[PDB]
């Protein structure tokens, strides 16, 4: 029965920027509103309760707005760990709605182009009758990436999975390409490549049987 | 601090039934209303069940009513949450949580448990190593790494030195492959003539098939 209506789906804002995520319950909750932060990996954490009480340990550029349907979590200064997906929540009306996730992510940081570690397969695999290739992709910042494979000089696309770009640090991404070959595949031929894309400009790695 | 400590995930098939359980320390358990609250992929946070550590009185979302109880342990501190008639719908992430009185916001949350509902079989990963060598190494840097293919369900944890190990680690999130299996793999970067003195061994522990593989790394 009861909603809340948790808007934009994401954001990109830049170090510094002052940041607004709002939340829209269908029915009058007075103050009764949560909000939490939530990063990869870890369980939420509490930011404000009672709408605009902040949590323990909580930095104070955090506050939280609003009371009875329209809810405003501000961030007045964009911090690098402020990387996260945050959600409100109304807790007192059964069955405690969360809202839907606000997605933020940092832009303007510095650039860095991509190092590329290409492993060839090891021969434990080999021996195992498969091959993999494991193209490590790192440090680079934006989070966007494209990668091409080559078996020689020409494309091959079968066999490919590339991972979505993780943050590594408050500042640089990483990423996985692989790609499956047969053990005869790999022996004959010259050579492979895995090739990323940045920001237009490619670095490539060679690795040869 | 407070402590809330989950077990008993991995994989159900449909129509199946999971325990879970959650261990609490550090703080009156009788004192507080403990909770069930899940996150699955896509969709957001959803507040499952609630319990009366006292009475042992039971609350629970509408679609899990007469499908899950909740039950408590006061002698261990420790609730447990009893799933019947899993639907893949359920696949989530499981975390117990703690409330005061009419207030169901949680300040305390455990580490989350990975329930997936399949009809796959489960599959524990083959573990390769990923050799230094002086093709992977550059400004005296030498990166090494393992392999961790084709298994099921998510979750797998690496660690490198039985976490003895830890800067210029980065392990990456799994692939899903067209054989429905996963595979993940973590590399670590770490000065070139370490290779001659130090041993690398990466841990890798797949819960959900009760397995844990040490893979040596050895330079090539
Ligand atoms: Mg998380």
């Amino acid at each position: 029965r009861i909603q809340m209506t948790q808007s934009p789906s994401s954001l990109s804002a830049s170090v510094g920027d002052r940041v607004t995520i709002t939340c829209k319950a269908s029915q009058d909750v007075s103050i009764g509103v949560a909000w939490y932060q939530d990063k990869p990996g870890k369980a939420p954490k509490l930011l404000i309760y009672s709408a605009s009480y902040r949590y323990t340990g909580v930095p104070s550029r955090f506050s939280g707005s609003g009371s009875g349907t329209d809810f405003t979590l501000t961030i007045s200064s964009l911090q690098p760990e402020d990387f996260a997906t945050y959600y409100c929540q109304q807790y007192y009306i059964y069955p405690y709605t969360f809202g839907q996730g606000t997605k933020v992510e940092i832009k303007g940081q510095p650039k860095a182009a991509p190092s590329v570690t290409l492993f060839p397969p090891s021969s434990e695999e080999l021996q195992a009758n498969k091959a993999t290739l494991v193209c490590y992709i790192s440090d680079f910042y934006p989070g966007a990436v494209t990668v091409a494979w080559k078996a020689d000089s020409s494309p091959v696309k079968a066999g490919v999975e590339t991972t979505t770009p993780s943050k590594q640090s408050n500042n640089k991404y990483a990423a996985w390409s692989y790609l499956s070959l047969t053990p005869e595949q790999w022996k004959s031929h010259r050579s492979y490549s895995c090739q990323v894309t940045h920001e237009g400009s490619t670095v490539e790695k060679t690795v040869a049987p | 601090e407070v402590q809330l400590v989950e077990s008993g995930g991995g994989l159900v098939q449909p129509g199946g039934s999971l325990r879970l359980s959650c261990a609490a320390s550090g703080f009156t358990f009788t004192d507080y209303t403990m909770d069930w609250v899940r996150k699955a992929p896509g969709k957001g946070l959803e507040w499952v069940a609630d319990v009366n550590p006292n009475s042992g009185g039971s609350i629970y979302n509408q679609e899990f009513k007469g499908r899950f109880t909740l039950s408590v342990d006061r002698s261990k501190n420790t609730l447990y949450l009893q799933m019947n008639s899993l639907r893949a719908e359920d696949t989530a992430v499981y975390y117990c949580a703690r409330n005061l009185g009419p207030s169901f916001y949680f300040d305390y949350w455990g580490q989350g448990t990975l329930v997936t509902v399949s009809s796959a079989s489960t599959k524990g990963p083959s573990v390769f190593p990923l050799a230094p060598s002086s093709k992977s190494t550059s400004g005296g840097t030498a990166a090494l790494g393992c392999l961790v293919k084709d298994y099921f369900p998510e979750p797998v944890t690496v660690s490198w030195n039985s976490g003895a190990l830890t800067s210029g680690v980065a392990t990456g999130p799994a692939v899903l492959q067209s054989s429905g299996l996963y595979s993940l793999s973590s590399v670590v970067t770490v000065p070139s003539s370490s290779l001659g003195t130090q041993t690398y061994i990466c841990n890798v522990n797949h819960k959900p098939s009760n397995t844990k593989v040490d893979k040596k790394v050895e330079p090539k």
